């Protein structure tokens, strides 16, 4: 069976196969390559990835995202204690371990966050497997470059509940160099720079590459940096027209909200490409349609700070790794979020004109290199 | 080689420079600024100007021409390194102006630029002025004292691990309190952490000299080890200070004994004496090992190398040690 490699995030996941020489990135049921790291649990059925998405707006409260940030902590970790104030979901303490609490056809029960993972990643083994006509348990998986002993661990157990042959833990960012060929130097070089701005996180790293053989040096990074701020300033943009021409604030609207959000996302997504985006929710509050638009310079705009603190974890991590910007010698980028022309532009006025590696999408480039290594421990 | 107005701007560049070496500040912006002007694609004009309000002391004009200099040689992808010598200035204007949290930040900008040797030295003067300057703004007495009590609190019920960690801030918050040095010191000897007691006890000592009890916890610790020699050189010190001082005695009577008792096997008198670095240079030194076997074969080399002080003083402090044993 082909062995594949699995991208595991906060919000968004992605599996590759390397079969026939190469890495295929594989679309699941809806055509979405990246798919949701989401569980609904209905109460009809335990529903994962855009099937699970699409339930936010009829059962927030049992629906679950961000597993990450609980898997391998205590239940007393300050991270646990804070993160949890904002999530519709209710953490548990079960042996100093969080667990999660939803209810499922009707009934109470939790899960460890490792738990809801495995859900995630059989989703992406029913997507490999579907695909490839077979079987599949060859897997590697990949962690942010920060992750502790326990969290690669508990990542590790989420593929066996999964029913994966879990062959390899990876960092993000090695994953992301092998996707870019970066193993194959030949020399003492290259220093890189990997740029991760994700979901619901920041991750900066510097690793220095060896004739195929990693280190990372630096990170630095913002647990609380990612893209989904830019889909809440985006959101308050469009709240507060919407309040303008009503007279009625809908920021307190948990249903209301769901949806610009979900509709805003959806803009952020066309301005990386058009200047121009519309927003368009039919009885948005109150039977109320709302109707508008927002453009890339506005966006911008109500985001020109959230842009610009993406250099100073850079800032960190050069100085962290002892190194200056002349000797990185190559930039790459990782997460969807960088796709936005305004990173870009920001990194490479940041780099004095270096070009950006975008040779592979960088919302699949860590799914990618999974798979790339996938094929070497399996051939 | 170059636009002609390029060059123009290279020849006011230098008359500019030559203005500066004699000091000449304002003739020197003059020549600067119409070179700028000739060729406004280059930082170099721009950074010389800020020199010379870097100079005169007006380090808000510099600043200002710094960070403009920063931004064309971005557009204009100057070389990292003049981007990082504009901030390296930056951060020498606040290193001067004594606003060093500042002056570590523009450094910071400047080493990402390029680590520049000037830069890491200066940022570390920065730095070291900086730290020095939050521990004086740390120190209060009056919290010392707080911590303190806590500590002596925690410290008369057995649970010396907590008295510490109370010590611990009350000394960060009072570097100077003799005492408190010897409290931690009798949590270490306590929690058999010997080692620590001596070099808490060895700050308390040269604090307060006359502190008895700083040198009976350390003669404790030293004793409790079979450090015996120092032990009873330590409670002797405590006994110059006040001879009818009890542990000062009684320690110093039980060492007096137990430094001979405890030789036993050579080996413990080899791991314990090479451990110390005067008797490793004893031995390491060839001259000595010389000396050492004529003293082995003949008695009187002993008589005679033992007049002259600096043998017979190494030869003493191998006695002392017992690693040779006079019969
Ligand atoms: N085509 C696109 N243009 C702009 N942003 C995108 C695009 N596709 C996805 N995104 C955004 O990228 C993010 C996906 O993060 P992901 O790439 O999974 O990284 P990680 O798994 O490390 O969090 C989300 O914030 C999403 O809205």
């Amino acid at each position: 069976a082909a062995a594949i490699g699995i991208d595991l995030g906060t919000t968004y996941s992605c599996v590759g196969v390397f079969q026939h020489g190469k890495v295929e990135i594989i679309a699941n049921d809806q055509g979405n390559r990246t798919t949701p790291s989401y569980v609904a649990f209905t109460d009809t059925e335990r529903l994962i990835g855009d099937a699970a998405k699409n339930q936010v707006a009829l059962n927030p409260q049992n629906t679950v995202f961000d597993a990450k940030r609980l898997i391998g902590r205590k239940f007393g970790d300050p991270v646990v204690q804070s993160d949890m104030k904002h999530w519709p979901f209710q953490v548990i303490n079960d042996g100093d371990k969080p667990k999660v609490q939803v209810s499922y056809k009707g009934e109470t029960k939790a899960f460890y966050p490792e738990e809801i993972s495995s859900m995630v990643l059989t989703k992406m083994k029913e997507i490999a497997e579907a695909y490839l006509g077979y079987p599949v348990t060859n897997a590697v998986i990949t962690v942010p470059a920060y992750f502790n002993d326990s969290q690669r661990q508990a990542t590790k157990d989420a593929g066996v509940i999964a029913g994966l042959n879990v062959l390899r833990i990876i960092n993000e960012p090695t994953a992301a160099a092998i996707a870019y060929g970066l193993d194959r130097t030949g020399k003492g070089e290259r220093n890189v720079l990997i740029f991760d701005l994700g979901g619901g996180t920041f991750d900066v790293s510097i690793l220095t590459i060896d004739d195929g053989i990693f280190e990372v040096k630096a990170t630095a990074g913002d647990t609380h940096l990612g893209g989904e701020d830019f889909d809440n300033r985006l959101v308050n943009h469009f709240v507060e027209e919407f309040k303008r021409k009503h007279k009625k604030d809908i920021s307190q609207n948990k249903r209301a909200v769901r949806r610009l959000r979900t509709a805003c996302e959806r803009a952020k997504r066309t301005l990386s490409s058009s200047t121009q985006a519309s927003l368009e929710i039919d009885s948005l509050f109150e039977g109320i349609d709302f109707y508008t638009s927002i453009t890339r310079a506005r966006f911008e705009e109500l985001c020109s700070d959230l842009f610009r603190s993406t250099l100073e974890p850079v800032e960190k991590a050069l100085r962290d790794a002892k190194l200056d910007k002349a000797q990185i010698h190559d930039l790459v980028l990782v997460g969807g979020s960088t796709r936005i022309p305004k990173v870009q532009k920001l990194l490479q006025d940041f780099f004095n004109g270096r070009d950006l590696n975008k040779s592979i999408n960088p919302d699949e480039a860590v799914a990618y290199g999974a798979a790339v290594q996938a094929a070497i421990l399996m051939g | 080689d170059l636009p002609e107005n390029k060059k123009q701007a290279l020849k006011e560049k230098e008359l500019g420079n030559d203005a500066y070496k004699k000091k000449d500040f304002d003739t020197a912006l003059k020549h600067y600024d119409k070179a700028k002007e000739l060729d406004p694609t280059n930082m170099t004009y721009i950074t010389n100007q800020a020199a010379v309000y870097f100079e005169k002391g007006d380090y808000n004009k510099c600043r200002e021409l710094c960070e403009k200099a920063i931004e064309v040689g971005r557009e204009n992808r100057e070389d990292y390194r003049q981007i990082a010598k504009a901030y390296a200035r930056i951060g020498n204007s606040y290193f001067k102006e004594e606003k060093y949290k500042d002056a570590i930040h523009f450094y910071n900008k400047s080493l990402a630029e390029h680590r520049t040797p000037d830069v890491l030295k200066k940022c570390q003067q920065a730095e070291k002025i900086l730290k020095e300057q939050e521990r004086l703004a740390y120190i209060n007495p009056d919290l010392a004292l707080e911590e303190k009590n806590k500590g002596n609190e925690c410290f008369q019920k057995g649970d010396y691990p907590q008295a510490m960690k109370h010590y611990t801030e009350a000394i960060k918050r009072n570097p100077k309190d003799a005492k408190l040095y010897s409290n931690r010191a009798a949590c270490y000897t306590k929690l058999l952490e010997f080692q620590l007691a001596l070099k808490d006890c060895e700050e308390c000592i040269q604090l307060e000299p006359t502190f008895i009890k700083g040198y009976t916890r350390k003669a404790a610790a030293l004793e409790a080890m079979k450090d015996y020699t120092k032990a009873m050189d330590v409670y002797q010190k405590a006994l110059d200070l006040d001879s009818s001082c009890k542990e000062a005695a009684d320690g110093y009577q039980r060492c007096m004994m137990a430094q001979y008792n405890r030789h036993d096997s050579p080996e413990d008198v080899k791991r314990r004496a090479m451990a110390d670095p005067e008797v490793q240079q004893i031995m390491s030194d060839p001259a000595m090992r010389l000396i050492l076997e004529q003293m082995q074969k003949d008695p009187q080399a002993l008589s005679e190398h033992l007049k002259n002080p600096v043998i017979a003083q190494k030869i003493q402090k191998l006695m002392d040690v017992g690693l040779i044993a006079i019969r």
